[PDB]
RNA sequence: GGCGCUGCUGCAGUUGAAACGCCCGUAGUUGGCCCCCCGCCGCCACGAGGAAACGGGAGCGCUCCAGGCAGGUUGGA
């Protein structure tokens, strides 16, 4: 890391996220209705009383692969432990896109993956789909619809194996065509 | 220096001192070859204002050593779409060489209006068509426009009337 | 006799469909009115179906047809 | 409604070349039917054309002289790889030694002599003899 | 000239005739086709002794009647007429 | 035309000029056949006619040739043009009088065929414009609703 | 296999067997012309990587042969 960290002088007003940060643990507290305290696990939970600032209050990552963290993630105040940035979970294997088929449950989605089948007698193709279940962060939200890139993770449930990487957002009202990619 | 963009490329300064309308002015004249010599530029947003009076402007410089034609300055872009970053920009549909090169030959006979183009493939060269009753105030002016527009676009070219 | 497509004679191509001709063209045109009481001079499609006035009259001067049309007490022109 | 420019142009000049005409008029014009009519001329089987316009789909009239048997399109552009040609030679050709299969491939519309000289594949867009 | 063997001899029994209007090669048994011979004058309103022109035509442009004009327009090409 | 929703094959038709320029008798520059055409869009005057007044008082043939737009385009420009486009316009109100006239006549099924008809042109063009971001991602035709829409 | 009597290449549907009584219409299939010199598919070519036997195929007289991998510096490409 050759380069070092040029001057602006708001900085250290910038970190309120800190207090941010704070108020929402202590709203987490009050919230009876849950049954368990959630929390990350790389964090203390002793670095809230301190006053002095002088340590980090959440924990990030970064994917590799050329994929950048949101800004979301870092200035966030969820807890999820399967998040790839913010949780306990890590990227590797294979890379896919496809369209939003469902998002309608609960930090998960479904994903529709479009393909080309070629038949030799016929000299011809079929066009197919595949459905894939993904596991979705509240750093991200989404539509039926959009463009998504996945990524594939250890396994997290009976049928999740991906993790959302990455959005492109795709407009309301449009002629929904067969788009392989 | 008042009637010129460019300054300090400087064939033919007599053209600038010459035409000093004293809200016009131009850029970049050329000479073309091919007996009497020729085409003069002009920003694009006065075209339309230099285009006003040109029949007895065009009269009033044909230095009479050489002819004149005015054409106006156009750019033409080379991708459509060009995806910087994370984003396509699209490219205007005016930029292209298809557009560029049709306005060109209007623009070479702007009082005269062309009535129709056919594309010969014999090398393919291109057959304008012309209003017969104009035949005179062109006839000795056709063989410029043929040479001119092999200049500015390579496509060979002949003249033929209603 | 010998005729060439690309260079037709004009006359016989009048006669066709306008929109099977060489080049697709418009059957219609304008032309020149002159008021039977002004001394002025108006300028009229050939094909109207639409109200046209004299610049003093309130009586409309044109008869809509179906086809090309026609015009009440008025003497015309071509240009 | 219509789908094939180039089926409907070739099947108009071999119904005119049948009767014993000197010009047809086929429309509209299209980039490929230029390149077919190119590569049909620098074979030798038609004369000159000429493509006039009219802001819309222009037309094309084409001089003829008599020299082609027959014409016509492969529907769909089924794929080829560089060892079928010939496989396809023997089935649209009246021989393997005059006639031409048209391809178009990455290196532009070309016949199948240059196609094996490239010793490429393509896509059969038709074929005249 | 007609097909070659692979070092340069014809191997080719006969040359069929081509028709002067379109083209087409004649062929044995079509006995619709006609070669016809014209006088070529050139001489003060007098013919020249074996000294004319003369055209082919196959049966498929006489079943239609196309004659009549195509051999006027190649008669207007070679001079003798207008 | 008329080969949709019939065995027409129909060729009437208008074929526009070639040449695109002025008319040697223009007078008018674009700043004032604009002024012409938002005076009578004001006035109520729905785009289809506006160009038949154009033409046939003011010998101009076409727009385009005069100022460089279309007429639509310009009223979008002076923020005159009408929130649904005029050809669903006109079929949404032939709906409405079919219905109208049905309501007294019952036994009229050759009606019924042509309500059946129209509707069903006026579907497919509602989702024309619906995907191309010309009206809402909402916009429904309703039979029921469709008589006091066209107040507005 | 004959069999183009299963038809992608490549059948038949007026009368031999076979065009729904007709109109609308979603999924599906298909969709004119135009900008070239960007991105993302398909597609074509060439590579990398993974099994032999079988199947092709270079060289060799189990006396020939079906074989086999021999052999007189070699070889199983
Ligand atoms: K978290
Ligand atoms: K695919
Ligand atoms: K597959
Ligand atoms: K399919
Ligand atoms: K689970
Ligand atoms: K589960
Ligand atoms: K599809
Ligand atoms: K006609
Ligand atoms: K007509
Ligand atoms: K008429
Ligand atoms: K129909
Ligand atoms: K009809
Ligand atoms: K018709
Ligand atoms: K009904
Ligand atoms: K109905
Ligand atoms: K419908
Ligand atoms: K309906
Ligand atoms: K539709
Ligand atoms: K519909
Ligand atoms: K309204
Ligand atoms: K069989
Ligand atoms: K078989
Ligand atoms: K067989
Ligand atoms: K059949
Ligand atoms: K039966
Ligand atoms: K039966
Ligand atoms: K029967
Ligand atoms: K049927
Ligand atoms: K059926
Ligand atoms: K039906
Ligand atoms: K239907
Ligand atoms: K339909
Ligand atoms: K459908
Ligand atoms: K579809
Ligand atoms: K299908
Ligand atoms: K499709
Ligand atoms: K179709
Ligand atoms: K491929
Ligand atoms: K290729
Ligand atoms: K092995
Ligand atoms: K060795
Ligand atoms: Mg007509
Ligand atoms: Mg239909
Ligand atoms: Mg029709
Ligand atoms: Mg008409
Ligand atoms: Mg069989």
């Amino acid at each position: 890391r050759h380069p070092l960290r040029p001057d602006p002088d708001r900085e250290r007003r910038a970190l309120e996220r800190a207090e941010n940060l704070r108020k929402a643990a202590y709203e987490m507290a009050e919230n009876q209705h849950e049954r368990a305290y959630h929390k990350q696990s790389q964090i203390f939970q002793g670095r809230f009383l301190r006053k002095d600032n002088a340590r980090c209050l959440r924990f990030y990552k970064s994917i590799g692969m050329g994929y950048h963290t949101p800004i979301t993630a870092i200035n966030g105040t969820y807890i999820d432990k399967k998040c790839p940035f913010t949780g306990n979970v890590s990227i590797r294997g294979r890379i896919l896109r496809g369209v939003v088929h469902s998002a309608k449950m609960q930090r998960s989605i479904i994903v529709r993956r479009d393909y080309l089948h070629f038949v030799q007698k016929y000299k011809r193709y079929e066009r197919r789909h595949k459905h894939v279940a993904a596991h979705l962060s509240p750093c991200f939200r989404v539509k039926e619809g959009d463009i998504v890139t996945i990524g594939e993770c250890r396994p997290l449930s009976k049928t999740i194996r991906f993790n959302v990487i990455k959005v492109e957002p795709v407009s309301e009202a449009a002629k929904k065509r067969f788009s392989p990619f | 220096r008042k009637i010129r963009k460019p300054f300090e490329s400087e064939l033919e300064k007599q053209v600038a001192g010459t035409l000093l309308l004293g809200t016009l002015y131009i850029s970049s004249v050329k000479e073309i070859a091919v007996d009497k010599k020729a085409v003069v530029y002009v920003p694009y947003p006065m075209l339309q204002s230099f285009q006003k009076n040109s029949e007895a402007l065009i009269l009033k410089l044909e230095h009479s050593g050489h002819r004149f034609i005015i054409v106006a300055n156009r750019t033409i872009m080379k991708n459509a779409y060009v995806f910087t970053g994370k984003k396509s920009i699209r490219r205007p549909r005016s930029r292209t060489m298809t557009s560029v090169y049709n306005c060109i030959l209007d623009d070479i006979c702007y009082p005269i209006h062309v009535i129709g183009k056919r594309t010969l493939y014999p090398n393919p060269r291109l057959q304008v068509v012309l209003p017969k009753a104009v035949y005179n105030e062109v006839s000795e002016r056709t063989k410029t426009y043929s040479a001119v527009y092999k200049a500015l676009t390579e496509r060979d070219t002949e003249f033929i009337f209603m | 006799m010998n005729v060439d497509l690309l260079y037709p004679d004009p006359v016989e191509e009048q006669r066709k469909h306008k929109l099977k001709r060489l080049v697709q063209g418009p059957n219609s045109y304008f032309l020149e009115i002159k008021c039977a009481g002004c001394q002025d001079i108006v300028v009229v499609y050939s094909h109207a179906n639409t109200p046209v006035f004299c610049p003093g009259c309130t009586s409309q001067i044109s008869i809509p047809t179906g086809g090309k049309c026609a015009f009440t007490s008025q003497v015309e022109r071509y240009r | 409604v219509r789908i094939n420019v180039l089926r409907d142009a070739l099947k108009s000049i071999c119904n005119a070349q049948r009767i014993g005409k000197k010009q047809v008029i086929v429309r509209p014009s299209s980039k490929v039917i230029i390149e077919f009519l190119q590569l049909m001329q620098k074979n030798g089987y038609i004369s000159d054309f000429a493509v006039v316009d009219n802001h819309r789909s222009n037309r094309i009239v084409v001089n003829l002289i008599g020299r082609l048997n027959k014409a016509g399109v492969i529907s769909p552009r089924f794929d080829i790889p560089a060892n079928d040609i010939e496989k396809w030679v023997v089935n649209l050709l009246p021989s393997r030694l005059f006639g031409h299969i048209i391809l178009t491939t990455s290196q532009g519309i070309m016949d199948h002599i240059e196609a094996q000289h490239r010793q490429i594949g393509g896509k059969v867009i038709g074929y005249f003899y | 000239i007609g097909m070659k063997n692979s070092s340069g001899v014809v191997v080719d029994a006969y040359i069929p005739r081509k028709c002067s209007a379109t083209n087409r090669l004649i062929g044995p048994k079509d006995h619709a086709a006609v070669q016809l011979s014209v006088a070529r004058v050139n001489d003060k309103g007098k013919m020249i002794e074996n000294n004319y022109v003369t055209f082919a035509f196959c049966g498929a442009i006489r079943s239609r009647g196309g004659v009549d004009s195509a051999f006027m327009l190649l008669a207007q090409e070679h001079g003798l007429m207008e | 035309m008329g080969r949709m929703h019939s065995k027409g094959k129909g060729i009437s038709r208008s074929a526009i000029p070639y040449t695109r320029a002025p008319a040697p008798w223009n007078k008018y520059t674009p700043e004032d056949v604009c002024e012409q055409i938002c005076k009578l869009a004001k006035k109520g005057t729905p785009p289809s006619r506006i160009g038949l007044i154009l033409r046939d008082q003011f010998a101009i043939g076409q727009v385009k040739n005069v100022t460089g737009s279309k007429i639509v385009r310009i009223l979008k420009a002076k923020g005159l043009a009408p929130e649904i486009p005029e050809d669903l316009y006109c079929m949404i109100k032939k709906a409405v009088a079919i219905r109208k006239h049905l309501e007294r006549s019952r036994r009229d099924k050759d009606s019924k065929f042509r309500l059946i008809l129209v509707e069903s042109r006026i579907h497919r063009l509602a989702r024309y414009y619906r995907q191309a971001r010309r009206l809402p991602p909402t916009f429904r035709y309703k039979s029921d609703q469709a008589a006091a829409l066209l107040a507005t």
